[PDB]
RNA sequence: ACAAGAAGCGAACGAGGGGAAGUGAAACAUCUCAGUACCCUUAGGAAAAGACAUCAAAUGAGAUUCCCCAAGUA
RNA sequence: UCCAAGGCUAAAUACUCCUGACUGACCGAUAGUGAACCAGUACCGUGAGGGAAAGGCGAAAAGAACCCCUGUGAGGGGAGUGAAAUAGAACCUGAAACCGUGUGCGUACAAGCAGUAGGAGCCUCAAUUUAUUGGGGUGACUGCGUACCUUUUGUAUAAUGGGUCAGCGACUUAUAUUCUGUAGCAAGGUUAACCGUUUAGGGGAGCCGUAGGGAAACCGAGUCUUAAUAGGGCGUCUAG
RNA sequence: CCACUGUCGUUGAAAAGCCAGGGGAUGACUUGUGGAUAGGGGUGAAAGGCUAAUCAAACUCGGUGAUAGCUGGUUCUCCC
RNA sequence: AACCGAUGCAAACUCCGAAUACCGAUGAGUAAUAUCCGGGAGACACACGGCGGGUGCUAACGUCCGUCGUGGAGAGG
RNA sequence: GGCUCAAACUAGGAGCCGAAGCUGCGGAUUUGAAACUUGUUUUCAAGUGGUAGGGGAGCGUUGUGUAAGCCUGUGAAGGUGUGUCGUAAGGCAUGCUGGAGGUAUCACAAGAGCGAAUGCUGACGUGAGUAACGAUAAUGCGAGUGAAAAGCUCGCACGCCGGAAGAUCAAGGGUUCCAGUCCAACGUUAAUCGGGGCUGGGUGAGUCGACCCCUAAGGCGAGGCCGAAAGGCGUAGUCG
RNA sequence: UUUAUUAAAAACACAGCACUCUGCAAACACGAAAGUGGACGUAUAGGGUGUGAUGCCUGCCCGGUGCUGGAAGGUUAAUU
RNA sequence: AAUUCCUUGUCAGGUAAGUUCUGACCUGCACGAAUGGCAUAAUGAUGGCAGCGCUGUCUCCAGCAGAGACUCAGUGAAAUCGAAAUCGCAGUGAAGAUGCUGUGUACCCGCGGCUAGACGGAAAGACCCCGUGAACCUUUACUACAGCUUUACAUUGAAC
RNA sequence: GGGUUCUAACUCAGGUAUAACAAUACCGAGGACAAUGUAUGGUGGGUAGUUUGACUGGGGCGGUCUCCUCCUAAAGAGUAACGGAGGAGUACGAAGGUGCGCUCAGAACGGUCGGAAAUCGUUCAUAGAGUAUAAAGGCAAAAGCGCGCUUAACUGCGAGACCCACAAGUCGAGCAGGUACGAAAGUAGGUCUUAGUGAUCCGGUGGUUCUGUAUGGAAGGGCCAU
């Protein structure tokens, strides 16, 4: 039948977690050199989606 | 155009706003860790308990009451977190 | 959904990361407030099916 | 030079030969629309497919077709 | 695991120009087929092609013999038929726009969204012991008062749209999903296709919930990062 | 057979005409009949002219209910 | 030229320097508060009158900011 | 308008007018507050301008069950008045018209509500009894017929064409041709007249034309060639 | 000759001139190809382009872009 | 100058007076030799300028004839139109008023004229802008394709 | 590894027969060329599909578009104009860290060349200098200037804040490991600070047990770094 469709690009950037959904950071895949160290450092890992963004993410993503 | 005097004067660019400035006046509580003020140069000087960053930013070392006193002999304006 | 007006939208200002496991989606986890529903004393890959 | 057939017309459904663009992508060329519209050939009450040079990787299953899930998942 | 370069093979599946039976919280003459009617017609087009309008007397024609006016016309009035004839064939009902006729009141010295709040006079009905009220019609005179819609910062606007009336005309349907309400069950809830002597009953495949962390392996009220058992991130200590 | 000028006509007698004049009038003439060239094609002594009162891409049907960040419209009532 | 003494002026001058405004604390009274989470929006053409300015000519029913009131979406005098 | 020891100006003072502001009286309504407690009741407090827009409560219409009910020829629906009731959408009753259907209550479902879209269809207005009545070749009179004659028939006269506005055809049309009869519609007026209606009649070929024989341009084209298919071309021929 | 239907002209055409292509299954054009036109023609012919009777005439520039000729060298596809 | 902006260039002619015309000058913004230069008889419903004749073109209109217009009889449209008990002025106002304020004037209704206004009617401005609109055209814009051309392989072989 | 020749493929829009077109036979002429199929480079407005920004006292033209500093900016922050003025798209293995040490610009006087000013000596001299780079704010404990040793221009992080629509950005004590300097307490996660910058996708490289489509691998993918 007709389902809803996921978004499936914004699958690959986003996963739910038990009470919202996380995601990388950005301004780290290149240029790196010019960087501090901070900024690596804490670039690296996971976020969560702000409370802003997660309307938007759970109309993308309505399966996750 | 008669007098002919106008003509393009280009200087229509800025700066973003840099939000400097006190964030935390005298007398109130505060917590270790807490920006105190944010500016150029030192105009304001960090004094017991308060630290001082790369930026000349002052926050404070411990937790407190933020204080703000002019000593010293030059005069200058100091901040400090004095255990209240 | 998926759009801002014209800035790039938030999932493509992100990065896409990691890879789906073909082992998980046949991995179950069983909870044992669920075991009330097995007939018998012995619980095994089958008896839970 | 002698017998038996065919021709043409007429709904949709099937099989096959060719095959767009409007549109969407907030532009547009990859892509989408869509193997769709249309054109063409031809059959039967259906057609096609159909018995493994097929899957599976479990304790294995056992042709083709159609429906509900698997799953808007990989 | 199976043996291409040979050929076949029913059923479950798709459909309706049609034939029959039956059905409808489908329409009822601007609807429903374009077409209820002599409709793919009239009409338009060289042609391909486009494409209307148009139903109803009465139960029975009993569809008005005869007479009268008129041109042996139309039309009508009698008579007659009929329950009904302002049911008389343009025929059931007969709205509005629009056009007449009659009655009452007002109106020919007065300036404008035409009404509204007052208000004299006149006319007309019902009571009343007889002009006293009450109902209806009219509106001299006074005050106030620049339509409606749309679009706009802002419209009487000299910005848009509408000549009027009647009829029709624009947030739907299918599926997925989320939240809210309500109902049933409730750590469980619920079946789908199908079968069925068919809204029952069966069918548990599946789905959601009950656990999270991590890219993942993996571990699990923890888990990830790390050399770290430190720190920190994400979770934890029910209702679906 | 044309169409240079003017008036008229402009809800016309006429969706291009009448009237008064005007040009060619044995020629690259005019005309009847039949046939040929078809749409990104034709034909064009060339004006993007003409191709059935349609031409910088005919007409009809179909894709098609094209799309329209634009304009218009959007129908009963009351309470917060 | 400077240096001294009188004497003015400046958005990008300051030896100075308010009122307000803002950030806190404490305390009464009054008040249909503030905050967070979720369902549904609309709006992102604004206008004028003050006040402080830039621009313009201390021109504009001009224009661009800040700030208040009104209109928008508000009749009445 | 008019105003001059003001009806101007300045400085004082006392009255009064003046708004949908406030108060007084009556009524409704939102939210909150003490309780027979779901509007079961009496109150009190603060509120009740409003576009976009959000929330809440209802009215009416068509259809389904309720309904083999109830109402209805002692008159259904609809139409048209009147009275009455409710905050409203609207309800109820009833006079007349009408002549055969309607539907309480509660649920349920919507082709569910129109003034605008230069909206769609039909009908009818205003302009307005206005412009115009289609070549300025032209008519006058006497009889006839007739309901009626400027327009028809006949007569006398007048005017116009006469390389046509006269005749013969082809094309195209198809009965418009002739006679009798009728005048509703058609004819831009009237009509007795007509290319109008109705009813009859009328077209006679060896020599005129077609058909026929022959071919042009150009078609089609056994076999043939070419091309996914459809088809394109082409010889002999066969049409034209 | 032309803008049928606001432009008839200085616009188009034109005889004439020049360049250039083409040796015949010609170039060139229609076509998918077969088949055609060119042409039952043959360089005094046919096509394209420009100019536009006639008279006097038609100067300089080959750097650019075309066209024609040449290949020493550089670079260079599939393929292998 | 069908080219010249400055510009009505300057000088000469023509006229009483000539931004046009003709002749010449050359200071050619920005002529020029087959997108031909300069002339040229004849030709042209070709452009400009100038004369004779002739005139209602005009001073300055008059008279007359016919067809309408006007009246009567018959037939009988049109576009437009929210509704109208539809006046002037000075103001005001979404900024040019029949409709608002103040004021002035005005008894009710036709007919023949007229066109100053009703931002009069007609055609959802063609000018201008906008829309991630359209079409067609151009090119050393991009990306393709037809056509033409190159080579390799195949049809395709033998000998020196 | 190139040319010459031959005929038998192939071609004839050549002749003779076959009524005609075509085909076939023979003769003649070419001939492994031509031509065609696949692949390939070139050319290719002949044709198709399209794109060709925005701001803007109308549009075009010109200018601008990101970042930093000052003013506008109304004594917290923020705040617009095609408002007024300037800079940036870097530099540095020392110009970073640490320990130690030092103080400038000028003026006058004296002094060989030598002056107005080179170098030297003396006296005044809170910066009238410097701070790599514009400007602002800072700077004596110097953040300015030298010397020795060095690599903290670390790794894992980070309580807590500023700023902020988001995506980002900024400051940060403290903890663990390994150091550098110092006798040590200590200081050091680049530079006085604020400009020196660019998301995602895709592709490359250095590592990694994470995955690895029957299984063992591998390919590919993931994670960390660039």
């Amino acid at each position: 039948k007709v389902k809803m469709k996921t978004k499936s690009g914004a699958a690959k950037r986003f996963k739910r977690t038990a009470n919202g959904f996380k995601r990388k950071q950005a301004f780290k895949s290149h240029i790196l050199t010019k960087k501090s160290s901070k900024r690596i450092r804490q670039l690296r890992g996971l976020k969560m989606v702000d409370k802003s963004d997660e309307a938007a993410v759970r109309r993308m993503c309505p399966y996750i | 155009a008669h007098k002919k005097a106008a003509g393009s004067s280009r200087n229509g660019r800025d700066s973003n706003p840099k939000m400097l400035g006190v964030k935390i006046f005298g007398g109130q509580a505060i917590v270790a860790g807490n920006i105190i003020v944010r500016q150029r140069g030192t105009e304001f000087h960090a004094g017991a308990g308060v630290g001082m960053g790369r930026d000349h930013t002052l926050f404070a070392l411990n937790d407190g009451v933020v204080k703000f006193a002019t000593k010293g002999k030059f005069n200058r304006r100091y901040v400090m977190v004095e255990e209240a | 959904a998926g759009f801002e007006g014209g800035q790039t939208p938030l999932y493509r200002r992100l990065p896409k990361f990691g890879f789906t496991s073909k082992m998980a989606m046949t991995t179950a986890e069983v909870r044992l407030s669920e075991l009330n529903k097995v007939e018998g004393d012995v619980i095994s890959v089958a008896t839970l099916k």
